[PDB]
RNA sequence: CAAGGAACUCUGCAAAUUAACCCCGUAAGUUAGCGAGAAGGGGUGCUUAUGUAAAAGUAAGCCGCAGUGAAGAACGAGGGG
RNA sequence: AGCGAAAUUCCUAGUCGGGUAAAUUCCGUCCCGCUUGAAUGGUGUAACCAUCUCUUGACUGUCUCGGCUAUAGACUCGGUG
RNA sequence: ACCUCGAUGUCGACUCAUCUCAUCCUCGAGCUGAAGCAGGUUCGAAGGGUUCGGCUGUUCGCCGAUUAAAGAGAUACGUGAGUUGGGUUCAAACCGUCGUGAGACAGGUUGGUCCCUAUCUAUUGUGCCCGUAGGAAGAUUGAAGAGUGUUGCUUCUAGUACGAGAGGACCGAAGCGAGGACACCUCUUAUGCUCCAGUUGUAGCGCCAGCUGCACCGCUGGGUAGUAACGUGUCUAUUAGAUAAACGCUGAAAGCAUCUAAGUGUGAAACUAUCUCAAAGAUUAAUCUUCCCAUUUCGCAAGAAAGUAAGAGCCGUCAAAGACGAUGACGUUGAUAGGUUACAGGUGUAAGCAUAGUGAUAUGUUGAGCUGAGUAAUACUAAUUGCUCGAGGACU
């Protein structure tokens, strides 16, 4: 469960390699964000030849967590890390590639797009 | 309205897979044979409930004025007695089995007597905050909080009636609804219903017909295991 | 009137065990196919990796299965006796407790398991 | 905190009205006949028929 | 409040079972108080039905509970529980002990008790 | 004490990290004395053999999630009054 | 002369730049400095400080958010009081 | 300047909130310079909700990102016998300014002791006595009450209604959530001080091996039962009645008109119920069922001497319970507790022996050994052969 002002890694290309959150969106004093939660963030550590600049609020949805969630059927799933991919106002990732695996969470809530870029869905 | 009502034992709690891709978790009531111990009329009392008989023990187990009234009524002895209301359709002296009173799938609501947890403190009681642990604090720690409601003549000057502090906590009656039974056991006389149910293993437990959803039934099937032997 | 909470507890957990059930010690690796279900059809997908723990009795048996992707590590909690789900047991290794925690600090050549086991 | 009233003496002997005491069950010994509190071994060390400690 | 006496520990209350439980083999009784002879009653009833197969991985397990008293050592009371005591319970359906209850003490009124082992 | 890691608060108060020995490496500034244990890292157990007055060390092997296996040992960087 | 919104600035949370998603605090600079200023010394300054102030890495129950365990109390019994 | 100077602790923050409506959101309606969407204003409505941060001691305030919304106030500008002491306002020190000076400044800055074991009442829980007019054991009705009531997004309806276009519905249905609440431990985690294993130092068991004491439970990795959430189940619906604002139909006073005067409707998260809990000390003390009393004499009758039962208590073993009472199970005609047996779960192949190696160590016996509370049988041990209280219901 990442909260609020949690740093975690992003898993695509854009020039961002630590991004803080600001606010869990969705609701009012909304506790946690699990996978497929779309959050406010801030680059934080960027790099120059990066489509985003330090400073930035964007807007991310997350793929990885460290405490996991688990599913209907009972299978527990849990990552190492937390991390979040940039997306854009119509929900399609503002990256080229997407680093690493991704979880499945996202096809129900839309980002299709996310899930035919990833290399393979967990 | 039409309410069904029987009494049984919870024995513990497991899950079960079904189809569609669920794991549900079940909890498990042993439920003797129930006996209808009285009917009452709406036109002869001014109100209408049945009572029955459970759990079943021996006579020498019994007292007196409680055997004598079985050996009047011709029941067997039980030592429990309980009434449900606006439970009507039921002769005197009839054994009820839940397979009779409810669906495969339908939805009930269940009352039980709540685990007893004792003398707990305001925080564990009624969800309150507690005071900083750092940063210089004081003696009380777990404060309840102050209740100070109005100083002076103006003003109440006394706790308000209802207020929320320590207290005893658990040992009472509660009922969780719209619980879907999920499956009958007639040669083990064992009902399974989804969720988890208050109170003990052992404790007595009551099904009844749910008001929120009373005729509602949700079909539920469980899952066959395909997997083939080495 | 007694009451053996467990046997009746068996019983139900009964209702819907496997037969097979083939046995796997911590420090295995294993091959777990997943019958995921799309709208129609199902496409097996493989879940291999390393057993990591096995605990629980009966339908409520379950065990934790650790794998790698593009170097992530990715751990993932299954129940054995869960319908759709399939493991067949691959390579069978020694370790010398029954919850190897270290393998979730442990990564790279050090993260390998000898094989053999009694 | 203290009272800024002096209790009487008659609030004082109501709140003692709870602190009577209770009689303990006492019963007879069945081989030396004195009296002895109930569920426990006589002077004697002679317990119901068996010799738990020497006589007194 | 601080400088508080070390207390009832868990290391106290396996050394105290400990000792009672060395006399008490020893000697045949033990005055106590009740809630302590209820305690030591069990390990009592564990060490002897344990020690009915005299074999040497016994006596090592033994040893991790018996202590030196006035009238045996730890090597002879090893002896006299394994030759004496214990073959004597060769087929009692566990049950070798009993505690029952003697008057208050003066000074504190705590309620005695006598555990003993049945013949 | 899981996930987060100062979001708490007047203030990282308090608590937490480091901690012994040995081997590498160590900047700006300066009154050239310092800064400096700067920062940043690595090794430590047991056995055999070689080493010595004793070592330290060196080579091979073995075990454990972890080897000053427990106790006692410095948290750090930058700017200003 | 030097220094200057200062332990000094009332107006004032002064303008601008930097630090932050956002900065009455901090750093640099600007100067109508109501009322700075040269042995009640002025301006700098390496090292040092259980000094004050600000940013930051690791770190953690400070916190989101509370939970469990063990003692000594509290509570019950006997004695003093 | 009326109370208080033989003492009414004064800012802000934290915890707990309660109340009012002049309503921020949700709900209903009239008008609109209301095409639709989104608005503006007024009326009705207080059931619930009304965010997190940066700077400042701050209230306030500006800014950032969300939300359906980030309401206005009162309660000694609520709340220090509840917490803190950052600020103000003690003694210390310095700057600017005033004073010849000691000193001063709602000018600035650094530092700087916040006590009390609760008698009454109020409140949260839990008991004893007595009453309920014979006693006791059960099951009830419910007078008077308490608790909860928040809401968003997506899809369909439907790119339909409207609109050159752009854009874009009311009504209704389904799915998924946030917060809050209740319960539980199958799953995921935290804890789990008489559990298992590994392991260091030292002192002991005369030595090796193997154990014990101590070193935060010595440390470390797991972990039974129990306790909990970060976990998963459920609730946060619906309906009926009487209505507020508002709209009416039929209708005159006042041949028209007119919602009203008679009669008859519609109408909101507000009210009364439906939902959950407790409840006959409700002295206005209720109802039903069952059981036990129904002696011999003397005289005096809700009189005596003895004499008659259901039941309850004392005591013991206890835990579905628990501060202590109480609640619940049992007390030999018994499985209440311990022990034994078997098993589950947990830990991870025990000691010893044999082989291999020069040794540390590995391999086989061996999924072995061990195990606090867990499961079920088994009277082996402890619940003794005991004591006390307790009934004839006045009359109308
Ligand atoms: O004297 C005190 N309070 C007095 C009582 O007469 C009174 O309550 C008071 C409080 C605050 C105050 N003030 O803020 O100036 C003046 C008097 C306390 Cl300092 Cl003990
Ligand atoms: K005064
Ligand atoms: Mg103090
Ligand atoms: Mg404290
Ligand atoms: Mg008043
Ligand atoms: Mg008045
Ligand atoms: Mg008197
Ligand atoms: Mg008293
Ligand atoms: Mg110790
Ligand atoms: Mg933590
Ligand atoms: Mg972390
Ligand atoms: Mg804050
Ligand atoms: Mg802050
Ligand atoms: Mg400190
Ligand atoms: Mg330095
Ligand atoms: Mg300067
Ligand atoms: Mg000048
Ligand atoms: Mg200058
Ligand atoms: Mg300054
Ligand atoms: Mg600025
Ligand atoms: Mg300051
Ligand atoms: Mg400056
Ligand atoms: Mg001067
Ligand atoms: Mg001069
Ligand atoms: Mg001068
Ligand atoms: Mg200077
Ligand atoms: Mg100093
Ligand atoms: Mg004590
Ligand atoms: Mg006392
Ligand atoms: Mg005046
Ligand atoms: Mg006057
Ligand atoms: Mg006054
Ligand atoms: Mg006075
Ligand atoms: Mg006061
Ligand atoms: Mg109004
Ligand atoms: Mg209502
Ligand atoms: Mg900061
Ligand atoms: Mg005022
Ligand atoms: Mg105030
Ligand atoms: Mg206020
Ligand atoms: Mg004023
Ligand atoms: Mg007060
Ligand atoms: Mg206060
Ligand atoms: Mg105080
Ligand atoms: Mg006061
Ligand atoms: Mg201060
Ligand atoms: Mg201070
Ligand atoms: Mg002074
Ligand atoms: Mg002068
Ligand atoms: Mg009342
Ligand atoms: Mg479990
Ligand atoms: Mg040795
Ligand atoms: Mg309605
Ligand atoms: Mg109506
Ligand atoms: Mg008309
Ligand atoms: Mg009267
Ligand atoms: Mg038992
Ligand atoms: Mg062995
Ligand atoms: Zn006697």
């Amino acid at each position: 469960m990442v909260s609020f002002m949690t740093r975690l890694n992003v898993a695509d290309n854009t020039g961002a390699k630590q991004v803080g959150i600001i606010k869990v969106l969705g609701s009012t004093r909304k506790r946690y964000a699990f996978l497929g939660d779309v959050v406010v963030v801030s680059v934080k550590d960027a790099i120059p030849s990066g489509m985003v600049k330090k400073g930035q609020v964007l807007r991310a949805v997350i793929v990885r967590t460290k405490k996991g969630q688990q599913r209907k059927d009972g299978t527990h799933l849990k990552f190492d890390d937390n991390a979040c991919v940039l997306i854009k106002e119509d929900k399609s990732p503002r990256g080229t590639r997407i680093f690493g695996p991704v979880a499945r969470e996202l096809r129900e809530r839309g980002y299709n797009k996310i899930l035919s870029l990833a290399v393979e869905v967990v | 309205m039409e309410i069904r009502g029987i009494f049984g034992v919870k024995v513990g709690m497991s899950q079960v897979f079904t189809t569609n891709n669920e794991r549900l978790p079940i909890t498990v009531i042993y439920c003797e044979p129930n006996q209808v111990a009285g009917v009452k009329t709406e036109a002869k009392d001014k109100y209408s409930a049945t009572l029955l008989s459970f759990d079943t023990v021996e006579n020498k187990k019994l007292n007196k004025p409680q055997q004598g009234f079985f050996e009047k009524n011709n029941l067997k002895p039980t030592k429990h007695l309980q009434e449900i209301r606006n439970m009507t359709g039921f002769e005197m002296g009839q054994q009820i089995t839940p397979q009779n009173l409810f669906q495969v799938g339908e939805y009930v609501d269940v009352s039980a007597i709540s685990k007893g947890r004792g003398f707990t403190g305001a925080i564990k009681r009624w969800n309150f905050k507690i005071g900083p642990l750092g940063h210089g604090a004081g003696y009380p720690h777990r404060f309840q909080g102050s209740v100070q409601a109005g100083r002076g003549g103006a003003s109440a000057q006394r706790v308000f009636k209802g207020k929320k502090m320590s207290g005893h906590y658990g040992h009472e009656k509660v009922t969780v609804q719209n619980l879907r039974i999920v499956g009958f056991d007639e040669a083990n006389m064992l009902v399974l219903v989804s969720g988890a149910i208050a109170g003990p293993e052992g404790g007595v437990v009551l099904i009844r017909t749910a008001k929120k959803k009373p005729g509602v039934v949700k079909p539920i099937e469980l899952a066959v295991q395909t997997e083939k032997a080495p | 009137k007694k009451i053996n909470k467990q046997a009746l507890i068996d019983l139900v957990e009964q209702k819907q065990l496997k037969a097979y059930v083939p046995e796997f010690s911590a420090g295995d690796e294993v091959n777990v196919a997943i019958k995921l279900k799309e709208k129609e059809k199902v496409r097996i997908q493989n879940f291999t990796g390393t057993v990591l723990r096995r605990r629980g009795k009966g339908i409520s048996e379950t065990f934790i299965v650790r794998k790698t992707t593009d170097g992530i590590p990715i751990e993932k909690n299954f129940q054995i006796h869960n319908p759709n789900i399939s493991i067949e047991l691959k390579r069978r290794g020694k370790v010398r407790r029954a919850y190897i925690s270290y393998m979730r600090e442990r990564s790279g050549k050090a993260a390998k398991i000898k094989e053999r086991k009694q | 905190a203290v009272q800024q009233r002096r209790s009487s003496k008659h609030r004082r002997d109501k709140r003692r009205s709870h602190d009577a005491l209770t009689a303990q069950a006492l019963s007879v010994c069945q081989k030396c006949g004195k009296k002895k509190l109930f569920h426990r071994v006589c002077s004697c060390g002679m317990y119901g028929d068996l010799r738990v400690k020497k006589a007194y | 409040s601080y400088i508080n006496k070390p207390g009832k520990t868990s290391a106290w209350r396996v050394m105290t079972v400990r000792q009672q439980v060395s006399a008490v083999l020893a000697y045949g009784k033990i005055e106590t108080t009740l809630k302590k002879a209820k305690n030591t009653q069990k390990r009592l009833d564990k060490l002897i039905t344990l020690a009915k197969v005299d074999n040497f991985n016994n006596r090592r397990q033994v040893k991790k509970w018996l202590l030196n008293t006035n009238l045996f050592d730890v090597d002879q009371l090893m002896d006299h529980l394994f030759s004496k005591v214990a073959p004597k319970y060769e087929k009692t359906p566990g049950g070798y002990s009993r505690v029952l209850k003697l008057g208050p003490r003066r000074g504190d009124a705590t309620e005695m008790a006598i555990l003993q082992l049945t013949d």
